[PDB]
């Protein structure tokens, strides 16, 4: 032992658990485009060339992605960012009129998807109205009840809630958005590539800001994500619990190509003094219907690789995939946005067949909607205006969302189906490496010092 | 005050389908999973698929996956169970339940009244 | 092979004495117990193994012996008689009937 | 680490280094806690929500040093004897082993008690701030 | 009251007690002035309106100590002779009776004048910060 006395050290490098609101920072000069974006702020300006990193030797910190405080911070702020940009745009109350709809004829043909609907709309002056028409490019317009007439329809907003247009100025883009903790707080990061979602991580490093996380929104398949480093990784709270969501990470992607080969034309309807309504007016080309293309071999390899990885947790059980069970159109079909159009793809063959994992062009028909109830379920009704001309997409699938059927299956089999519907599980697949810890210079630490004598200064000790 | 109002007792023949309701009240929004359970007398309890009323995702459980279908109605705070092709063995009490809290639903603390369904040949 | 087995099938008791029900399990998972008198919705008694449910009397207790679990009920009054069900993650036991003499 | 210009992400690796060696380059944290990286929308209000708390946390730490008599000093001795009940009187053999991140769990319960004693050290000065010597 | 552990509502009984007894436990006020007990609505904006002024007032007080040479010291002597016009030169006998709440009424008009002298006192030192001695 030794004679020891109290000492004060503050400026010390130790932290504690905490949660706080986090500043956003966008990559490169995208903040200059970000002013005209939604899913992006107005704007996330960086002050220094982020990100920067330092590896901390001998540091082990406990991580958990399912109780993560950042995912609630983003989802509760993206949806708040979403309806702010939509707030000043035109509302579609005056369109709820008794629509008279008939077959949508096109050059030497007819289109099965959509209906040619006409309605009386108010002119600039309120006491006069004019006939107007537009091709609502979905058959999802409810027929009007309390009548034997089959040719009277109605826009599905007004049964439950009036909707707002998405103004042409703002653009739907998954711009990469970094999050930077404020001063006094530090963001840790787990470099352990074998991290399964919870437990100790022994390769911790600190960063100024998170990596370029982009706020993509989709269901049943994660698009344009960050791939796993070494191999396929499967992450769930508790695999034995048939509830929860089995987020999968692919270490190499499969390119999904999607398109809207029709050549549509935008039409401006004058519903009010300044308020303008945009609708698809006519088709000026041959009709070929939307679809998507995915490689047969490359995707088939993905299920074989994923199947054996699942079988590690479920020993000696053959892994079967199968079609989605049920729900709204938002989760029973692979939904996503691309180029201003909201696709809902059937997954014609991204479900099928036994895949044991022991080794012993797929075309998806896709529907399109203009009115969307936002993915969180009961949110704002938004009318996405039409986009003229063809649309084409090319994206990297990086992770699959799955859920399992139980309990009394045959003991040698197990059935897996897609999932979705909660946006937090999309972003929890990318925002899982991080923590936020408040830096607390601590209490005292004893030293061999001695009581200061009559206010005198002192060098070493 | 979260409680589940359920209705109602009924008789059926073999073969025909059946529909039961369950309303959740005293509860700000139906955001958490909602199960359905068959308490058949003289047999172990049997379980039927949960329902996540937010997105409507559903997970039909036992060999009933070819028969049961489940929906909901967010604006009325109601969930429905529908069973097709009623055999003679499907006589039991059908309970609309919910977990203790939304983080872990397998501790069913809140139950409905119980809707007895009888099938008579 | 995921099965929960309750034993014995039924207990005959004079009201005011002790009684025990078991629930053997073949998988790793949480446990809970339910009580059903005829003509009512079953109650929740204990959950997460041994912890008691809210508002339930203190007569009930349980112990996690390992892959075997046991429930012990002390000085059972007439009102607490019924049928007892085990539960894990869906999977329910065959039910044990607690009956008066 | 030896060298104090460095960066805040140049020294914090001392979080796993020896508790003795981590006492060097102690100024970089004191620099970093001030400002760091930081129409109306979400980020605009966040620059007032987070910024003001970052300032107030800094003031709370500094005024404790001011009251204790450690104003402006990173290291600072204090006239308080170390009670062996808080920890064994042999840390001189141990701060070469423990890191600062590990020392904290020794005194988690005792930290708020100890701050009273550091204040009590100051009343040995506050008692000796009215009586005799200031005629000099 | 004498003691420093205390509570902010543990010492303020000195508001009536003598200035001598009030001169001890002078630190508890310095602790309380920092933070104290503090969709968007009225209280949310009030937490930004009141909080920033609480910080602002604290800086203005420490601003004056940092200039007068009393930085970090609760008590502090200054090189200014007390002019008898401000008050009689027998307060050393009197402040066993008056409380600080009563003393302030006497120097109410003269407080802003006195701060000039304390500033001048530092600038007897600042005038002596260029000429001779500190070749070392």
């Amino acid at each position: 032992a030794e004679n020891l006395w109290v000492t004060v050290y503050y400026g010390v490098p130790v932290w504690k658990e905490a949660k706080t609101t986090l500043f956003c920072a966008s990559d490169a000069r995208a903040y200059e485009k970000e002013v005209h974006n939604v899913w992006a702020t107005h704007a996330c300006v960086p002050t220094d060339p982020s990100p920067q990193e330092l590896v901390l030797g001998n540091v082990t910190e406990n991580f958990n992605m399912w109780k993560n405080d950042m995912v609630d911070q983003m989802h509760e702020d993206i949806i708040s960012l979403w309806d702010q940009s939509l707030k000043p745009c035109v509302k579609l109350t005056p369109l709820c009129v008794t629509l008279i709809c008939s077959n949508a004829t096109v050059k030497n043909g007819t289109v099965e998807e959509m209906k040619n609907c006409s309605f009386n709309t108010t002119t600039e002056i309120r006491d006069k109205e004019k006939k107007e028409y537009a091709l609502f490019y979905k058959p999802d317009i409810v027929p009007l009840s309390e009548t034997n007439n089959t040719s009277e329809y109605r826009l599905i907003n007004c049964n439950t809630s009036a909707c707002t247009q998405a103004c042409p100025k703002v653009t739907f883009e998954p711009i990469p958005i970094h999050y930077c903790a404020p001063a006094g707080y530090a963001i840790l990061k787990c470099n352990d590539e074998t991290f399964n979602g919870t437990g100790p991580c022994s390769n911790v490093s600190t960063v100024q800001c998170t990596h370029g996380i982009r706020p993509v929104v989709s269901t049943q398949l994660l698009l344009n994500g960050s791939l796993a480093e070494k191999e396929i990784v499967i992450r769930s709270e508790n695999l034995t619990n048939n509830a929860k969501i089995i987020i999968v990470h692919l270490h190499t992607p499969v390119e999904i190509v999607c398109t809207r080969p029709n050549n549509n034309t935008r039409k401006s309807v004058r519903i009010g003094p300044g308020q303008t309504f945009y609708a698809t007016g006519d088709i000026i080309g041959d009709i070929k219907q939307a679809h998507c293309n995915i490689s047969e071999e490359k995707w088939n390899d993905t299920l074989q690789k994923v199947g054996i990885e699942l079988q590690k947790h479920f020993p000696n059980k053959t892994i079967k995939y199968n079609q989605s069970a049920g729900g709204d159109m938002e989760i029973t079909t692979h939904s996503f946005n691309c180029g201003g159009e909201f696709f809902y793809c059937n997954t014609s063959n991204l479900f099928n067949g036994t895949y044991n994992g022991t080794y012993i062009t797929i075309t998806l028909q896709c529907r399109i909607k203009q009115i969307i109830n936002m993915w969180q379920g009961v949110g704002r009704c938004m009318y996405a205006p039409p986009i003229a001309g063809n649309i084409t997409c090319r994206s990297n699938i990086t992770g699959l969302l799955l859920t399992r059927d139980g309990g009394t299956n045959s003991n040698e089999t197990e059935t897996f189906r897609p999932a979705g519907g909660d946006m937090r599980d999309n972003w929890r697949s990318e925002l899982y490496k991080y923590k936020v810890v408040k830096i607390e210079p601590l209490g005292v630490a004893p030293t061999r010092c001695k009581r200061r004598v009559v206010g005198r200064r002192r060098r070493r000790r | 005050q979260v409680q589940l109002v359920q209705s109602g007792g009924q008789m059926k023949k073999p073969g025909e389908s059946m529909r039961i309701s369950c309303r959740a009240s005293g509860y700000e929004f139906i955001d958490c999973t909602l199960n359905w359970i068959r308490l058949a007398p003289g047999k172990r309890p049997e379980w039927m698929g949960w329902l996540k009323p937010r997105g409507g995702a559903v997970n039909y459980a036992r060999p009933l996956q070819g028969r049961v279908t489940m929906t909901r109605d967010v604006y009325s705070d109601t969930a429905f169970l529908e069973l097709r092709s009623l055999t003679v063995d499907d006589t039991a009490v059908y309970f609309c339940t919910r977990g203790k809290n939304c983080d872990y639903n397998w501790d069913f603390e809140h139950w409905g009244r119980g809707t007895p369904v009888i099938v008579s040949s | 092979e995921i099965v929960l087995t309750q034993s014995p099938g039924t207990l005959s008791l004079s009201p005011g004495e002790t009684a025990i029900i078991s629930c053997r399990t073949s998988q790793y998972g949480s446990l809970a117990w339910y009580q059903q008198r005829p003509g009512q919705a079953p109650r929740l008694v204990i959950y997460s193994g041994s912890t008691r449910a809210a508002g339930i009397p203190d007569r009930f207790s349980g112990s996690r012996w390992g892959p075997d679990y046991n429930l012990t009920i002390s000085n059972l009054e007439s009102g607490d008689f019924g049928v007892y069900y085990c539960q894990q993650y869906e999977f329910f036991g065959q039910g044990t009937k607690v009956q008066v003499d | 680490a030896v060298g104090i210009g460095a960066v805040f992400l140049g020294f914090l690796g001392a979080a796993g280094s020896t508790m003795g060696a981590a006492s060097m380059t102690l100024t970089v944290q004191a620099r970093n806690l001030l400002s760091g990286i930081v129409k109306l929308t979400v980020w605009g209000i966040k620059q007032l929500q987070a910024r003001v708390l970052a300032v107030e946390r800094y003031l709370r730490d500094q005024q404790l040093l001011g009251i204790w008599g450690c104003s402006g000093k990173l290291i600072c001795c204090t006239n308080v004897p170390w009670n062996s009940s808080w920890s064994n009187r042999n840390l001189s053999e141990i701060w070469d082993n423990m890191t600062w991140l590990q020392w904290d769990k020794e005194i988690s319960n005792y930290t708020q008690i100890i701050y009273g004693l550091l204040e009590e050290s100051q009343n040995q000065q506050e008692k000796n701030e009215q009586d005799l010597l200031a005629l000099d």
